[PDB]
């Protein structure tokens, strides 16, 4: 109910909590239907990047503990990545 | 269940215990991972108590987001580092285990208390990869982490 | 049979899919450089056991079928711990390799048809000899990476149709309990 | 169900009957792991009955549980003693499917009845390894272990 | 679920805007192999819009297996038949989109409203290979073959 009558969703989960990703929020699935009109120019620039780069992170994160011969373009991904975490 | 569901908000520290736990062997059975307290705060119990907390929890939560992939990929797929988090969290998950004397007729096991600055050392040690070098077992059912190298030295032959 | 389960094992699965895939496309590219690097050492190749594997598994009955074809050298760490090197099968075999494996010293080797398909004077003697361990090793990665290709395609297939069948079992439980609950309750409320 | 579960206890022999064994050719399909009989004891059936049928069940259970790595992995992941407990164990699955008079129309084989004596000797025999020679598809669909053996040569 | 299914008896069609394809650039979103149509029939269109509809889809779906064959060895590994429905695919996908009319303010570009025997034409001839000669990005938001033409001019 409440889902479908909000304009958005921040996402906790248990498992980002306990890994360290605290605040513990489901980047991938949280969503702000106003989202960018409610943003200032300066954080709309770097947050648009970020989004993208955190995107094409979720991807490939599964072959982080299982990369040893990745081309470099995706432990680019996975390194970008680890630290915009 | 609608009952313990409701109960959670009436406190201030949780202690949740798990057949899947008990069934190891792993006794007291408490879930590290969905106990909570209040006061794990670091401007509370310190950034030291805090911070190895934390940091069990995160090498616990990493080993249970491995085990079923490697349990079917295999043990050999893992870096040399995401292997080493499998011996530790392994050892460190039988640290948490600990004998009763309340609870000796079960374990044929004599009780122990251990101090929480003994508790903190401890647990910070096997994160620092101190015994690296130490079996699985010897982490099993003790006190303090000297019982550990104790039982090591006991296990050897 | 419970939604707590199903959920779990659905996450596993679904991981393994991913890795099983990105396992596949690794071994892909290797068995891709591979197979050129195959051509200028055939031809090359035309001019106690010995038994060539590697130190990776996950490539079906490469390992397992030279130790049959085996039952004293063993190179690659996978064939001495099912019956001497290490280090073998991740970076492309060089003739310096083959030389290095000569040095400490019948050869029995998995040699590439496709993809899919595999079967198991004293200063001219030297060079004859690492011309023959250079040739097992090179024909060997070849039958290697193109098998951990090929059967980590199949996992990642199984996976992905034991997904399917999983999440299918998800929602029919998902929906019972859902009517089970709800017809408890109706029951409840008739009988006063 | 309510109904097949309070049936249970009223009976002496169960047959249970799976869709998933029918939908694999095995027929009648019965779950060798689900029926059970109050005289399967050694002390009424003799202890080579006994023995023969507690072996058959094992070696199905440690197929049954080697199944989750064979969905995934396949067959090739595996040691060499658990591909023996596999080939034997899918042999046994088809030596216990029968061609029935009745079925003549949707097997397209003739009805067979087997001796007891002769069932127990045919299982006795595939456990102890007699026929790890012979392929699967030899054991489906025959009377006793004769016929299979004799279908097995003619498969050239 | 119910309410999903009870819904679906009754549809006829579905479009899926899809957030891959807008991601891609590709406007409108629609996601050209997952939305389908009751009606894409020989017996109710035409005889030659199935077959263009079938044969786009194809390609698309011929285009999707290739993928995998280009991360690791290149567009260039590829047979003289499979760079060419690349190629092809590559020009259909782009010909798929279009300026909206009614997103004329937001974007700049004029609006474009497609007759649908032209829509027919245009696809049957980047099949056909009678546009293999111009570049991939000259059937990118466009109307008509005909701005597929204009617009590989004026690139030159």
């Amino acid at each position: 109910n409440v889902i479908s009558i909000t304009d958005g969703q921040i996402f906790l989960e248990t498992e980002l909590f306990y890994k360290g990703i605290r605040p513990a929020i489901n980047v991938g699935l949280s969503v702000s239907r106003v989202g960018s009109a409610a943003q200032t120019r300066a954080m709309k620039q770097v947050a648009g990047t970020m989004k993208l780069e955190l995107a094409q992170y979720r991807e490939v994160a599964a072959f982080a503990q299982f990369g040893s011969d990745l081309d470099a373009a995706t432990q680019q991904l996975l390194s970008r990545g680890v630290r915009l975490t | 269940d609608p009952a313990p569901a409701t109960t959670f908000a009436h406190l201030d520290a949780t202690t949740v215990l798990s057949r899947a736990i008990a069934e190891l062997g792993i006794y007291p059975a408490v879930d590290p991972l969905d106990s909570t307290s209040r006061i794990m705060d670091p401007n509370i119990v310190g950034s030291e108590h805090y911070d190895v907390a934390r940091g069990v929890q995160k090498i616990l939560q990493d080993y249970k987001s491995l085990q079923d992939i490697i349990a079917i990929l295999g043990m050999d797929e893992l870096s040399e580092e995401d292997k080493l988090t499998v011996s530790r969290a392994r050892k460190i998950q039988r640290f948490l285990s600990q004998p009763f004397q309340v609870a000796e007729v079960f374990t044929g096991h004599l009780g122990k208390l251990v101090p929480l600055k003994e508790t903190i050392k401890g647990f910070q040690q096997i994160l620092a990869g101190e015994y690296d070098h130490l079996p699985e077992q010897a982490f099993y059912m003790v006190g303090p982490i000297e019982e550990a190298v104790a039982k090591a030295d006991k296990l050897a032959e | 049979a419970t939604l707590k389960d199903i959920t779990r094992r659905l996450k596993s699965i679904k991981n393994i899919q991913k890795i099983t895939k990105s396992m596949k496309m690794v071994a892909a590219a290797k068995y891709a450089r591979a197979e050129r690097e195959l051509k200028p050492a055939r031809v090359y190749g035309v001019g106690l056991i010995i038994g060539v594997s590697s130190d990776r598994g996950l490539c079906g009955a490469i390992h397992s079928s030279v130790a049959k074809q085996m039952k004293i050298i063993g190179v690659g760490d996978k064939i001495r711990s099912i019956l001497t090197f290490k280090e073998v099968g991740r970076r492309p075999p060089t003739f310096g390799d083959a030389s290095v494996i000569a040095l400490e010293l019948s050869i029995i080797f998995n040699r590439f048809r496709s993809v899919i398909s595999y079967k198991t004077l004293r200063n001219y003697q030297e060079y004859s000899l690492a011309n023959i361990i250079y040739y097992s090793l090179k024909e060997s990665t070849t039958s290697e990476q193109s098998a951990r290709m090929t059967a980590m395609d199949n996992a990642s297939k199984n996976a992905s149709e034991m997904i399917d069948k999983l999440t299918l079992t998800f929602n029919r439980t998902r929906q019972a309990v859902i009517t089970k609950e709800l017809i408890e309750i109706i029951s409840g409320a008739a009988a006063l």
